[PDB]
């Protein structure tokens, strides 16, 4: 399962070159692949589902981030070694360099309550881009980190009672 | 299930008795052999050849109509009795070599009159169930014909109630008919013992001599 | 034989459950935790 | 019975069996013969099985002094329980005619050189010796030729009673003296409140139904005497009464159409598509306590002291009427309502008890559109099956009987009733693949009441279904009719023997089975021929397994044994694990005594035999006996203890009681098995 | 364009006269130009279903008087006492349970069966005859 | 799935009354049930697989704990309500009252290194008796709690990087 050869690259390449870079069509094409890089389509759909809660700066950030991610996914997918660690590395690198260059911290300091209360504990654990977005987002502000850790503790009280009862206090 | 044969009318129980009567043919299938239907005719194997032939169990026991007096064997552990005189099971290969090596045994019985096959009757003295091993075993009833390879019928599991197991020959009428000549029965478990194979045909018409 | 064969707990003829269950699941039944008592019914 | 043989020359021990399970209370003349080629076994004079595998003599004459002959057991203690009357061993093989001659002459036989031993037990020590560590069996008095005419008629393969026999139902068909006009008393139970203003069925409904019932039976010599009984109880009147709704499925989450009401909570919320009036789906006593709201509105707790739904059996337990002198008719609203409640057959144990009768729908009783559906419920209470019982009510096409041809022992057991499938439209139904053995039915009895047709197309009974109606009113329902005419002899007398001057003839006892005058307020309805009292269990008690001092009362372990399959597990038996709630794990019985069933008999008598119908046993047991211990109680308190006995699935356990000088009013059956199923008990005096 | 559907029929079931063919479908775009039915032009199966040499067998008794060994020379072969019968058939249609004897018939210059009265086989004496003794059979 | 009725309460009761209370046979019978109470057989197997690392006090504690657990499981499974919360309540209560009365904290104080390195992630996350044993051992000793939380942290770095990256420091 360590190679992207199980799913033909020709059909997903035709899907990428046929669809447009404005919507989530590229993430609709890329979500069904051999390596488990599933989760980008969920981010594209949920960011365009709760876009009304954001302001004009936040919506402009959403448009610019989805445009840069779609253009990067259509751009640097040309020459790349076909193996799952390399695909994970390039996906994480494009996501990191796209979210850092469009002031994710500014949109976090604009409205953090929507960005930390609309996340889901289910499918967060098994999706690597969700973990990348979470571990990139909390380095912006300490209040945003406190809010997302409060959301994680609420989700522990909702779903998994192991880490609530074990090491609730650190030291 | 009684019959009285005297003027003071002493009576006897005829189902477990070893003598077949005129009235007992349509009722007791377990004493008068397999009941042939009125529209068909049974033919039993002749010049039957086996694979693991030995001095203890030879291969001429399949010839003719078998005795229906042999009851089913329920979880038979050993076959050291006089069962080979009225049946056939493999004797060269014992229980552990067959269980470990997973080999195969076959019975390639011939016939005499070349007729079409309507059903294949296989009469066994046992289901092959072991005292320890409770796993069911499934045998295969193949069929052979003149100047051609085969016409497969499938596989069947063993039932004590249906000791004369009947295999419906599956055939399409769009395909032309074939004259069956030999029957091959293959099984991998050592405890399967075959008392006799047969072949059901039509006593009314033969569809090969006309469709030349 | 110094500790009276653990009260006969390692031999099947001297256990009320008629079975041997050694303390380590890794000990082989014919090795260190075997019934080596000649006074049992194994001989 | 079996006869095994293995000679010294042979290499395989071969057994010979019988053709039927042995009778546990009948004298059998067992005969085993071996000549040298074929060994034969005769049970009661008929040859059962013969095998020809053993050849030669059974031993060499050199080892003649080494062989020994044992009676009643073996060296490995394969002990025998029963009577041995006339021992006989021959030095030659005798054929069937000599076997019947030795049967008919009994033991009064002369000395013959072929006759090796002919022992009648007048001096055991002259020819036999006991074990040096054991003891000799006790010598008693018994007669093998006690009856020269068998008074017992076996019911057929799919019959249930004495009148389902072929030669007894035909005597009620050819003759006309058995179909005299008979008056049957019956009652209608009307529920009222404490003010005498609201009935369950109106008086004009009862008045119309009585005349419509007497109109449909006046052509069949049957008249009905109506005695309406009114019970005033507002606790029973205001609540819902249901008949086909089982109480186990109320607690179960599996849906069922019999329990679907607003007064049942729609099976406790287990039938609604959505899964206070809506928050009561199983408020923990808030909606059931009378101080908050009414109990009948929003309480559906199955273990509450007061609830909304009530089963008809608990209503019969509360009322506790008399069924020996009347037929009880009850009423119950049901969600299914395609038929009425389940009627009680005459061969049930509840034929004359207070739990038996006819359960009807009170909104259809007396209505002109559904008047005839009571009459069909009369026919279920009088021994008549459905006409489609031999076709529609067939669980498997390999049944012992399936009505493909009209016969007196197959399906409906009536020759006039043609086979028919389950049909609702009048007239002959269309063809279908639902029937397993027929495709075209002609002259289907659509006019009979036993079909599921409407009110207009049901008019009359077939004349072969009136013989059973006039038979069951003499067999089971003798106490209902106030006529003092006793039950007639239903069979012709048989000629036994004759000579040149005289002819000896005997006949059967009368059809009801009573050997004495029917006197009320006595035990004369249980005595047998020869001053023998045979009685069943009247009261039964058993401790609760999940409670310290529960002592629940079992009901199915009292009356006569009624199991259709005596080895398949059924519901009409007492089980230790059937006493628990369906939502509670059944506990294991204790080790040193086990769980016990305490049965009590109505008439305390000095016992002679005790028969217990153990129906179902588990496949494996720890001890050799399934029943661990049997303790006979006493009026003086001396618990007579008896050890374990090995029970069988089919044959009932029978115990002979010696030296019991105290009257026994009940027994206690201590067992360790979890799934043991005791059905009945009988104390033969 | 024509689709051929092979008709499956089990030969234990007797034949039937097919009269009508129902073709049912749920898609609206099925267009059928004609339906046919294949039969046998030759037969209807409903109305149909409405000198041999001298033979010598060892350890036997050939008490038969087939003086002319033509097509239909019925002879009877019975083994002696202490001898069991072995049958290896060659050409036959039906069988009958004759018992200890057998009937051998002439067909096309050869006998239909090959019978052989082999002697009975006693078991090798290991136990169950003499307790604690050694058995040495010099013949068989 | 709330009823134990789906698995016959007759066959598992027969398995319980047929086996003995010395070994893991009762926990072998108990694992195949309708409610998801799997994990007692794993505890019995892992405690009797690494018994050599324990001392005489630890081995005596293991023998007495498995003896009491088997005896209590065969004892109080007689009369109980057939529902999964009641099954979880009785199993956790018998486990707690069995471990507390045989000095689990003494075995924590004697040989802690074997008892805190024996826990395996993905074998305790979905098993309730493993969670009960883990929190009881955590409350037994402070240094035992510290060592078992160090093992929890090493296993978080091994398996799931979410709760390591999120609220590594509490306040
Ligand atoms: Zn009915």
């Amino acid at each position: 399962k360590g190679r992207l050869s199980l799913q033909n690259t020709a059909e997903i390449q035709h899907c990428l070159v046929n669809a447009g870079d404005v919507g989530c069509g590229v993430f609709e094409c890329f979500e069904n692949n051999s390596c488990e890089i599933r989760g980008l389509h969920g981010i594209c759909m949920t960011f365009l589902h709760n876009a009304g809660k954001f302001d004009a700066q936040g919506k402009s950030f959403i448009k610019d981030a989805l445009k840069c991610k779609a253009h990067a996914l259509r751009h640097r997918f040309g020459c790349i070694s076909r193996k799952c660690p390399a695909i994970r590395e390039m996906v994480s690198q494009l996501q990191r360099e796209c979210y850092l260059k469009h002031d994710l911290c500014a949109a976090a300091q604009e409205n953090t309550r929507v960005i930390v209360e609309m996340i889901h504990f289910k499918d967060l654990l098994l999706h690597e881009p969700y973990v990348d977005l979470v571990n990139l987002l909390l380095t912006c502000g300490e209040e945003v980190k406190e809010a997302i850790t409060h959301s994680v503790q609420v989700q522990c009280e909702q779903n998994w009672g192991s880490l609530c009862s074990i090491l609730s206090f650190c030291t | 299930s009684f019959n009285c044969i005297d003027e003071p009318s002493r009576c006897y129980f005829h189902d477990g008795d070893g003598v077949c009567e005129e009235f007992e043919q349509k009722t007791s299938i377990k004493d008068c052999g397999v009941y042939t239907p009125q529209g068909f005719l049974d033919q039993w194997a002749s010049n039957a050849s086996v694979s693991h032939q030995d001095q203890q169990c030879p291969g001429w026991v399949i010839i003719g109509q078998p005795a229906a007096s042999q009851v089913c064997r329920t979880k038979v552990i050993d076959l050291s009795e006089g069962i080979s005189q009225h049946a056939w099971y493999p004797c060269t290969i014992s229980y552990p070599y067959s269980q470990l090596a997973q080999t195969t045994f076959w019975l390639r019985a011939y016939f005499s009159q070349p007729m079409v096959a309507a059903a294949v009757i296989v009469h066994l003295v046992t289901d092959g169930t072991y005292y320890g091993d409770q796993k069911q075993e499934t045998i295969s009833v193949q069929l052979l014909d003149t100047k051609d390879q085969s016409h497969d019928l499938g596989l069947h599991v063993l039932s004590c109630r249906n000791n004369p197991l009947i295999i419906p020959v599956v055939h399409d009428l769009s395909q032309p008919f074939y004259h069956s000549q030999a029957v091959r029965v293959s099984f991998s478990s050592p405890l399967v013992a075959i008392s006799g194979v047969a072949l059901r045909s039509f006593d009314n018409f033969d569809p090969v001599t006309l469709s030349s | 034989a110094f500790c009276n064969y653990d009260g006969g707990d390692c031999c099947t003829s001297t256990v009320k459950t008629k079975k041997v269950t050694p303390f380590p699941m890794s000990c082989d039944l014919q090795g260190d935790c075997a019934c080596r008592d000649p006074q049992a019914q194994e001989h | 019975y079996f006869f095994s043989l293995k000679t010294d020359r042979a290499r395989q021990v071969t057994t010979i069996n019988a053709h039927r399970s042995y009778l546990p209370g009948q004298w059998v003349y067992l005969a085993a013969t071996y000549d040298g080629q074929f060994m034969k076994l005769y049970v009661n004079g008929a040859q059962v099985a013969t095998s020809g595998e053993q050849v030669g003599g059974i031993f060499s004459p050199l080892t003649q002094k080494c062989k020994v002959l044992m009676l009643g057991g073996s060296a490995l203690n394969h002990n025998y329980r029963g009577y041995i009357e006339h021992f006989s061993l021959w030095k030659v093989a005798r054929t069937q005619r000599e076997i019947l001659s030795d049967m008919e002459t009994h033991g009064a036989h002369t000395a013959l050189p072929q006759l090796l031993l002919q022992e009648n037990w007048d001096n055991v020590k002259h020819a036999w010796s006991p074990m040096k560590d054991g003891s000799s069996p006790k010598v008693e008095f018994s007669n093998a030729h006690g009856f020269l005419l068998d008074t017992s008629l076996e019911p057929p393969l799919c019959g249930q009673t004495l009148c389902d026999n072929t030669e007894v139902i035909a005597s009620y068909n050819q003759l006309s003296s058995f179909r005299q006009p008979k008056v049957v008393r019956y009652r209608v139970v009307n529920l009222y409140e404490d003010d005498h203003k609201n009935p369950t069925v109106t008086r004009e409904q009862v008045d119309f139904q009585h005349h419509q019932l007497a109109e449909a039976f006046k052509q069949y010599n049957i008249s009905w005497e109506l005695d309406v009984l009114e019970v005033s109880n507002s606790s029973l009147r205001r609540r819902l009464i249901l008949a086909n709704c089982d109480i186990s499925k109320i607690g179960d989450e599996n849906c069922d159409p019999e329990c679907n009401h607003t007064l049942t909570g729609h099976d406790g919320g287990d039938c609604r598509h959505l899964r206070d009036m809506d928050c009561n789906y199983e408020d923990g006593g808030e909606c059931c306590d009378p101080e908050i709201t009414n109990v009948t509105q929003t309480c559906f707790d199955p273990d509450s002291p007061h609830r909304a739904y009530l089963d008809v059996n608990e209503l019969k337990n509360i009322l506790k009427l008399d069924g020996s002198t009347h037929l009880n008719i009850f009423f119950a609203k049901s969600s299914e309502e395609e038929l009425a409640g389940v009627a009680t057959w005459p061969w049930d144990k509840e034929a004359l008890m207070h739990l038996g009768g006819i359960v009807l729908n009170p909104s259809f009783y007396g209505m002109p559109g559904h008047t005839h559906t009571m009459i069909h419920e009369i026919g279920h209470s009088l021994g008549l099956y459905h006409v489609f019982r031999g076709i529609s009510e067939i669980q498997s096409c390999s049944d012992p009987c399936m009505e493909t041809e009209p016969s007196f022992e197959t399906g409906d057991l009536c020759n006039d009733t043609n086979p028919a499938p389950k049909h609702k439209s009048c007239g002959d139904p269309g063809p279908g693949n639902d029937t397993c053995g027929f495709h075209s039915f002609f002259n289907t009895p659509y006019n009979n009441f036993m079909s599921y047709a409407d009110d207009d197309c049901t008019d009359s009974f077939t004349p072969n279904q009136v013989a059973r109606m006039h038979c069951y009113l003499d067999l089971v329902y003798q106490g209902w009719q106030p006529s003092r005419k006793p039950a007639p002899v239903a069979l012709a007398p048989q000629v036994l023997g004759h000579t040149t001057d005289s002819v000896t003839l005997e006949w059967f006892p009368p059809i009801d089975g009573h050997f004495f005058e029917r006197e009320l307020g006595s035990a004369c309805h249980l005595c047998l021929e020869g001053r023998i009292l045979v009685q069943y269990a009247s009261n039964a008690s058993s401790p609760m397994p999940c409670s310290p001092s529960g002592h629940w009362s079992p009901r199915e372990a009292e009356g006569h044994p009624d199991v259709e399959q005596p080895c398949k597990s059924s519901v009409r038996t007492w089980s230790p694990n059937s006493a628990v709630n369906p939502h509670t794990v059944p506990p294991a019985c204790p080790e040193p005594q086990g769980c016990y069933l305490e049965l009590e008999f109505l008439y305390p008598l000095v016992p002679e035999s005790l028969t217990i119908w153990v129906t179902f046993v588990s496949t494996d047991w720890d001890s050799s006996g399934a029943v661990n211990d049997i303790k006979l109680l006493a009026v003086s308190g001396k618990n007579i203890s008896l050890g374990p006995q090995n029970v069988f699935c089919d044959v009932p356990l029978t115990i002979r009681l010696w030296d019991v000088g105290e009257e026994v009013y009940g027994i206690q059956i201590y067992t360790l098995d979890e799934h043991l199923e005791i059905d009945a008990a009988m104390l033969t005096s | 364009n024509p689709l051929i559907i092979p008709v499956v029929h089990d030969l234990s079931q007797p034949f039937y006269h097919s009269q009508a063919v129902r073709v049912s479908f749920s898609s609206p775009l099925v267009a059928i130009s004609g339906v046919a039915l294949r039969s046998f032009d030759n037969f209807d199966p409903v109305t149909l279903s409405s000198d041999c040499p001298e033979l010598a067998v060892e350890n036997a008794s050939l008490n038969c008087s087939s003086s002319d060994r033509y097509h239909g020379a019925q002879c009877t072969v019975s083994c002696r006492t202490g001898y069991v019968l072995q049958i290896r058939r060659d050409d036959e249609l039906i069988k009958s349970q004759t018992g200890p004897s057998v009937t051998v018939t002439c067909t096309e210059g050869k006998w239909n069966k090959q019978v052989a009265c082999e002697p009975v086989d006693c078991s090798i004496p290991d136990h169950h005859q003499v307790y604690a003794a050694s058995f040495s059979c010099p013949e068989g």
